[PDB]
């Protein structure tokens, strides 16, 4: 039968979209050797685990705050801002930082909200008596950071705890903002993107008094829980990377390297010229009115000396046998590459050799001389 | 195309296929003319 | 040397055949006006939509962008045939690649305040008349 | 869900059909606002008309044929060919015709079959007194046009009528032929592909005998509509155009053009070669051994004078200032376009001008000299 | 299994509709995380809003009308036009105007229809008492915009108001015109398409008479709203542009630029030729017979002077030192770049420098002179 | 409605299938009017025939046996194979064949199986008396084609016909063989791929003793139709060919040709080197060591004489004015195309003229001279 009937219209696209994760059926070309065939988990392979609310629900250790017995009844033991970014500090270049669970899963997206339960376990004998605030502000900024004391803090939100027989307990860090989200404290690197929603204090209202067969002092410890409310929304550039390669590689411009994609280069011939990599290209070195430039470094024999613009639009590199064939007077001072000064000055071709590449893209070191 | 590059296109094969389409429906039968058996055609002596 | 805005060419769009452009065109020189002026000769009027499908050469790649403009009237059957010559905002419009299919495709509406439109040549004698003979304008340029 | 189902494996095309127009699903690219949108015809805007048989079922005037008094028993009136192509001339270089629609929505198809009523309206008062064969034969060739009368007419079908009281009769021209249809008889612009199936005749058989108080002369309007069964098929080039644009352009060869895709040119500059359109082509000039040729029409100055073969594959045309540097004899007599006396006689790049183009094509004068 | 059964045999296009917008699935890529997934509005967040006849209801301010005591019985008071496209100017070298907001979703369709009601809001005590009739014409053209008074207005549909204890009436104008449409009065920028169908008058039928304890003078106040038949039909260019960005450039020809696609330049080298964007190109200036031209405007040092045909089929503008340098002599003297003389005058390679680019196309001063 | 459910995945392929002749929806491009028309046959075009076995239920004749009176009791009268390829030689440099019906729709077809009715008429009156066997060998080779007699045939399957008073038998030859089908015996142009599975013999048992009043000679004809089990299965290319075409070409080497797609040609100039089809190849003059070779044939002038290689690949034929320019002895005794000698020896540009081409690929006479 023929099939006369008009037939489909459509749009070609070149891949499948990125960011859909859900009821989405995804077209492959799977490797298996089976159509209907899914990876399993047979009666001992099921695993136990993954819910952003089954990381939030983990209690992360951030902070040890010392307390000590001569505290006055005034004395502040932390500031700590009240968002999952808790700053606990280990002492490279970078430093690298501790995390509540529910900090760097907050740190994987965009903006967060709910309760933040913090547990306060107060490491004491039952000899010991004690009384401190949590309290929680909501809204300080940085200037409003200082003028802090416990009288100021009990007008707002506070918990008033009595260290005794019991010594543990979890506050429950209230979410208390005008948006209903609230956006990541840190962000890409951006300098730009935000400081905490509200902030905690912990103040001591009643100072220790120890008894004389025990300590004078009593390590605090500040675990972060996200609370029951805790949700977050945008997925978005992750705030936080691994420690297992903290190498991190500067961008200064003031060293050389050759242009991307034309590392690494050999020692070769050109017919439109030694000189590759298709000629490899080189930056244009800025040279003021009145002076001179050759390189050194930091075929038949190392290259360590060789930038002229070649006239094909990029600059080329001409190799040399020493630094004084590079020694640039000539084209500097009004040549031109087609003189049989320069031509002299020029390695001939037999010098290619067998030809091994240059390691990478090498740091050639620019001598500026005055002309 | 123009003048400049169907010049490239000179001595390019075109070729054309054919076959009926279901539509076609063969009449009254006649007898078939004589035939030339290919094998007998003879081979390109080098 | 024209800016990525400008309009390659522009043509006034109906189903009376254009004014017959005949180094002539053989076909124009040849074969006379084809089937649907021949048809369209028997009738006063018109109301309806167009189809088109316009055909690009193979060496162009730019991408080519193609408007309805139902502001523009017809001033007469002279200036009534295809005119090489921007892009506008609100006019219909539409793009179609090269590199994917080199032809564009078209089902261009009736926009007319009117009860139908005239489809013999049109002389311009009414000036608001001048509103009601093309369906609108197609404009194709390039980028 | 990972969809590993192997997917379809089809064939593109470019475009959808153009032949087809009827029950069909054509998919395009609306500049309408809305999907579901069809254009529309409101209470008085519904169309009254569109139909084959529409356009046949109307009459349309076709033959003015005189009718005196002194014209004999067996006078012929019309031999006229028994198709709807209809000759009626109107009295350009090419002539224009007036058609009965049946005739020009004949002309839109390959074939037609069917009868064919023709309407003799005779106008006369009831005085007059007159008789007439309206015969038809199938299948008279152009050799047997001639040999006609009423009385070889008679044998085949006829209709004696008798102009009295009654001056008007629709007689139904048959359809009789071989085939069952029938081949338009005009065609494209195309000298073979044949006439008429078969042929009408109006043959006086009594002559007019009026009253001596009215006329000698009687008009017969002959007018043409497609009969009842009239019909047709196959949907080709049509045979006839319109009067919009009655202009026609001959394409004799002797005249000179540039070649096509090359006009319009201008006066510039060209770096392996002044000379453009990209240098533009031009004809080579049908020269015999032993001549020569130069150019002469029908930047910084009007370039009324020009053709040698560049070496690229097409012949080039060069400006000179007049028609002396022109005037050939170099080239023609054995020199080339790299030689010091052809570089003098070329103009030099200066004259390059603002360089406006040609209008069009212009047709050049090939004057042709000896050599 | 085998899948021999022939496929499908379509049309690619490389993009989706744009004018369509109505009920029509439309495929895209989400960057959403989730494919069911849709903007949302809670309790508070759904809102109150879109709709022409939301807009077309709204009274827009329109036309302050001074009405004084001494006015006579038949002085006008506006002749404004009875489309919604209503003239209010505000006193740069483009003038802003104000519109009703039936004005402006009118001038973002291409035809309206349907009543116009005015409000004339007569802003005076209780002690005034005054009278005027709100005519209105279908079909005044500018010739006829003259000619006009209250005695010829009354023909035509018209209201006579009482200004008393009340002092505001919303008048409702007919649509009355030959089209079920009517063209927008403006359109794109386009000088041809059309002024009003109908025009509105208001003529003070009996003069204010107010009492000696007020004022002499009224505002009236004209408000515009359109209809409760009004509606609007085709989307086209929209004839109103906003306010945020009043800055217009215009586009005469006399001063210079480079050609599109070419500039920023810098200066540099080039193997078939200093001279870059690949070289930018420049307009050929207008030079008669006889003259000479070059430029100064509006690497190693700043390139203020620079035209000649390269021979690629596009012209050049070479870099000097100066304008002695640059002072064409030679090339428009009937030299050429290839010449030792030219040669010279050129600037050499080593004057390329760091190569800075140009701010954008800066437009160079075209200075001619004679030869 | 956004449509974010991700697409499908395809393949795509520029041609429907071709082999495919079956239940299978084939989609095209139709230029009939109408999708859903089909051609159609009416009342009187309803056609009577197409079947293979509709084919092989024809008798053809294919032998004429003459049978004397004083043949032997033994004496052969054919060995014909038994397949549908009966020979039969009509008296051009290649023979024509008639066939069977049944051998030709065979010889469309790779395989055959199933009997093969043979008709024997044999044509006498009634006062003949004859007898005469029809055996049936399976399984004779070449040198088995010979020992062949009527005692060694009886052994097999055999029929001894009488002829009397009845005149006509249609023997059902069997399909004896070891495989399920067998492969036809001519193939294509491919001189291996196998003889008959089986052979017919027809032996006189017992003399013609005619009557004196009758002939002592006897014609036999014997038809060939497929049997009622006769079926074929894969379609190949057919081993026969029409007569309409008779034409042959062989393709000799020792005849000189332009290669393939370079002819037709013509004489032009060439910028890079006169010399066209983009220079037309010419193939490798098998020169040994110390000869030369020019070419004679069996623009302004017929160009009788022309081989070198250009230096781009490919030979070039170069046009001389007559065979003593051509008379190869510079370049083939050392020279080169740039050597003055070979420029002087040359033909100008100027002999180009109008440059007709040549018809088709004219033969050239290579002549290879001493050098
Ligand atoms: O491009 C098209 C569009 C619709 N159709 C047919 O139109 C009908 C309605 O289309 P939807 O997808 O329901 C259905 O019969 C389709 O097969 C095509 O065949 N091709
Ligand atoms: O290319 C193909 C052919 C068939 N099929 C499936 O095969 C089945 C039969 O195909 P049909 O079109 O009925 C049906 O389940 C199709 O979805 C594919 O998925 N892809
Ligand atoms: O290109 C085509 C056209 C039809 N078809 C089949 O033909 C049948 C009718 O097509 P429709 O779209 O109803 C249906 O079984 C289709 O699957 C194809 O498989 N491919
Ligand atoms: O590429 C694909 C594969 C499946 N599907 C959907 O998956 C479902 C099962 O596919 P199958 O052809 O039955 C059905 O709802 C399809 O529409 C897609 O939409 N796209």
């Amino acid at each position: 039968p023929s099939y006369q009937q008009s037939p489909r219209h459509f749009v070609p696209t070149g891949m499948h979209s990125l960011a859909l994760g859900t009821n989405l059926v995804e077209p492959l070309h799977a490797l298996r050797l089976d159509a209907a065939g899914t990876t399993q988990h047979p009666v001992g392979c099921a695993p136990d685990e993954m819910t952003v609310s089954s990381i939030a629900s983990r209690y992360g250790l951030i902070r040890r705050v010392q307390w000590k017995k001569d505290h006055a009844k005034g004395s502040l033991l932390l500031q700590l801002d009240a968002d999952p970014f808790v700053e606990q500090r280990i002492e490279n270049p970078i430093s690298l930082y501790w995390f509540a669970p529910v900090g760097v899963v907050s740190s994987m997206f965009m903006q967060w909200r709910g309760s933040l339960e913090y547990r306060f376990d107060i490491i004491a004998s039952q000899f010991h008596t004690g009384r401190l605030i949590v309290g929680y502000v909501p809204g300080l900024t940085a200037s409003l950071q200082l003028q802090m004391d416990y009288m100021k803090l009990k007008s707002s939100s506070y918990v008033v705890f009595d260290l005794q027989e019991s010594n543990s307990f979890t506050f429950e860090v209230p979410y208390v903002s005008y948006r209903p989200w609230w956006v990541r404290k840190y962000g890409g690197n951006y300098l730009p993107s935000t400081d905490a929603p509200s902030t905690l204090f912990m103040y001591v209202q009643v100072p220790l008094i120890p008894m004389e067969a025990v300590s004078d002092t009593i390590d605090i410890n500040v675990y972060v829980r996200g609370g029951s409310s805790f949700e977050v929304c945008v997925p978005v550039q992750p705030s936080l990377g691994l420690n297992w390669n903290t190498d991190f590689i500067l961008r200064n411009d003031e060293e050389y390297r050759a242009k991307t994609g034309y590392a690494p280069y050999y020692a070769g011939v050109w017919h439109s010229f030694l000189v590759r990599w298709q000629i490899a290209q080189w930056p244009t070195i800025s040279v003021p009115r009145g002076e001179l430039a050759f390189l050194r470094i930091k075929g038949t024999q190392p290259w360590r000396t060789m930038v002229w613009p070649s006239g094909h639009g990029y600059n080329i590199g001409i190799p040399t046998y020493n630094a004084e064939r590079a020694r640039a007077q000539h084209l500097y001072g009004g040549g031109s590459l087609t003189d049989e000064k320069a031509k002299q000055l020029f390695v001939p071709a037999n010098q290619q050799g067998p030809g091994k590449v240059s390691n990478g893209n090498p740091v050639w070191e620019v001598m500026r001389a005055p002309l | 195309a123009t003048s400049d590059d169907i010049a490239s296109i000179v001595n390019k094969p075109v070729t054309i296929y054919y076959s009926i389409g279901d539509g076609m429906q063969f009449s009254q039968w006649v007898g078939y003319q004589p035939m030339m058996i290919l094998d007998q055609l003879p081979a390109p002596v080098v | 040397d024209k800016d990525i805005d400008h309009c390659m060419f522009t043509f006034p769009c109906l189903p009376q055949g254009l004014a017959l452009d005949i180094s002539p065109h053989e076909i124009f020189n040849r074969c006379r006006d084809g089937i649907i002026p021949l048809i369209a000769s028997g009738y006063r009027f018109y109301r309806g939509d167009l189809r088109y499908k316009i055909v690009f050469p193979s060496n162009v790649n730019s991408n080519i962008w193609v408007q309805h403009r139902p502001d523009r009237r017809l001033e007469g059957w002279s200036a009534a045939k295809i005119v090489n010559c921007v892009y506008n905002h609100g006019y219909a419009s539409h793009i179609q690649i090269t590199r994917v299919n080199n032809v564009i495709e078209l089902e261009v509406p009736f926009y007319n305040a009117t009860c139908y439109n005239y489809l013999q040549a049109f002389n311009a004698s009414s000036a608001a008349s001048s509103y009601a003979v093309s369906l609108g304008e197609i404009s194709v340029g390039f980028q």
